RNA sequence: UUCCUAUCAUUGAGACGCAGAAGUCUCAAAGUGUCGGAUUGUUCACCCGCCAAUAGGGAACGUGAGCUGGGUUUAGACCGUCGUGAGACAGGUUAGUUUUACCCUACUGAUGACUUGAUACUGCGACAGUAAUCCAACUUAGUACGAGAGGAACAGUUGGGU
RNA sequence: GUAAGCAGAACUGGCGAUGAGGGAUGCUCCUAACGCUUGGUUAAGGUGCCAAAAUGCUCGCUCAUCAGAUACCAUAAAAGGUGUUGGUUCAUAU
């Protein structure tokens, strides 16, 4: 549920990775609740779910299809409050296909539209914002 | 909770009826024919089918 | 195609009928109906004994002739109307969820509420000459009655078209409402 | 850009070997929608993913004075097979020019003569075009239904896509 | 030959070389073949209006939420219908 956030990500960025997993990268796939547009790259905001690769990272966690939630975005967006955020980094943190972070610590801040959707994701954060 | 009175008179409404075979139109327990247009009131019926 | 035929009515005893041209009034001790039959080639008039009402057509194709017969129904109709009143009981049905219905019994209507767990509430107003009673004493029972067939049989189906399940087999979820019998309170 | 329906999805129904959920079959339906990429010149095809769904078609196998020129189909050259040879191949390979609108109509916009006078202001509205459409979450509810696993819907609230 | 406004023959008649009237429109179908014309009569084909002539007369059938409507000709079938109008032949009024 949501509100719109601007689209920072298309499919073809390459951004970090927070957690202790082990991936270095994410370069991002797809994303989900994408609809249909002709030629619009799809892309997506902070907080929301997608699906990646690592480029490089544990032999394990590369050349598979995993889903990720983005963390950090450098692009900026408006806060309902009247002024625009935009962190330093593009980042991202490795996830279950449930929606579950997969490593436990997460590194960085994080962002607040993060921390308001996913309950797991606030609680391992250092410091939102 | 059916009740068995009740329920004889909610059964006639839903099923105790014919269907009929060529364009599934629901009919009267003693119909001949379709009613319908489509079909060409088509006289191939069967019983509408009933759970055990 | 056929040369001559005819059925006549009885007219029973506290009645009166005034059929000037096709159109018929019925004035009886309860009410009074009026109705037209400006569709059927047909010549209706009473005797002389005036407890008798004859009805005739000439030149009738078979189509056609079974149209002096609709006459006699509805117009008997029209006179167990007017002395006895309809009665049209409606039995409530369900399963698990108890439906809870009221009434704005002059007016009238009848929203449905609690209908299969449902949250969406279901007003049905009736047409102009009929009220709608909940019956006593008997468990869960809608009486629908007025003077009317044709507008008490609509307002009885009214409710049943309401109360109908979707998405789901009809055969196992028989929660409705449904006419019990046609009646006549008095006797 | 528009059209068709032999409808993949969305709307309202009917049938079931329909308990629920999920489906399969059929009717009214063309109002709205039908996507992002890897390889190939491809049309087709085959995968990775998303999605409510990734249905099939027509309009000179729509569309080159609209582009592009990867393919096919000139002249250079290479290989293989065939031919004594010049040469040949629905065999493969690389390099190879894409001209003109200012005419008529069409379409899109711009002024503008005249009609029981001139000139100014407020209007009427024949006719033509039309616009909205899908999804998710929260409650409804771990309720209905079911031996259990599983597991809905309407009204209400809040967002998102196009 | 699956078939074709496809290919190849037999008899006669046309079109080509040919208009006029009809088939809305059509080289080949129908009537009918042409010197300039006045009057009369028909052909094929038609008579609600476009359109010259019947909203003529007389007797049946048909109601289509895609009726039907004139040879060649501009498509329709198997199979159905307790929609309606008649017929044929059995069985007790149906």
């Amino acid at each position: 549920s949501k509100m719109r956030v601007t689209l920072g990500l298309p499919v073809g960025a390459l951004i970090n990775c927070c957690d202790n997993s082990g991936a270095k990268n994410l370069y991002i796939i797809a994303v989900k609740g994408w609809g249909s547009c002709l030629n619009r790259l799809p892309a997506c905001s902070l907080g929301d779910l997608v699906l990646a690769t690592v480029k490089k990272g544990k032999p394990d966690l590369r050349k598979k299809v995993h889903m990720a939630i983005i963390v950090r975005q450098r692009r900026a967006w408006r806060r309902a409050e009247g002024y625009f955020i935009y962190f330093e980094d593009n980042a991202g943190v490795v996830a279950n296909n449930k929606g579950e972070m997969k490593g436990s610590a997460v590194t960085g801040p994080v962002g607040k539209e993060c921390a308001e959707l996913w309950p797991k994701i606030s609680a391992a954060a250092t410091a939102i914002c | 909770i059916i009740e068995p009175s009740l329920a004889l008179l909610a059964q006639k409404y839903n099923c105790e009826k014919k269907v009929c075979r060529k364009c599934y139109a629901r009919l009267p327990p003693r119909a001949t024919n379709c009613r319908k247009k489509k079909c060409g009131h088509s006289n191939q019926l069967r019983p509408k089918k009933k759970p055990k | 195609k056929s040369v001559y035929a005819c059925e006549t009515i009885t007219i029973p005893a506290g009645v009166t009928v005034d059929v000037k041209s096709r159109v018929v009034t019925v004035k009886g001790k309860y009410g009074e109906i009026t109705r037209a039959f400006r569709h059927l080639p047909v010549d209706i008039q009473k005797t002389k004994s005036g407890n008798r009402l004859k009805v005739e057509m000439w030149y009738g194709t078979c189509t056609d002739l079974s149209c002096i017969r609709t006459l006699c129904s509805h117009i008997k109709n029209m006179f167990t109307g007017v002395m006895k009143k309809f009665q049209y009981k409606m039995r409530f049905v369900y399963a698990h969820f108890p439906i809870n219905v009221n009434i704005s019994g002059n007016g009238t209507v009848v929203e449905i509420r609690n209908f299969l767990g449902e949250k969406r509430v279901r007003i049905v107003k009736m047409l102009p000459g009929v009220k709608c009673e909940k019956a006593t004493n008997v468990k869960d029972e809608i009486a629908l009655t007025g003077t009317d067939v044709e507008l008490v049989s609509r307002s009885a189906a009214l409710i049943h078209q309401s109360t109908l399940v979707r998405r789901k087999d009809i055969r196992k979820f028989l929660d409705g409402i449904y006419v019990s019998e046609t009646s006549t309170v008095e006797q």
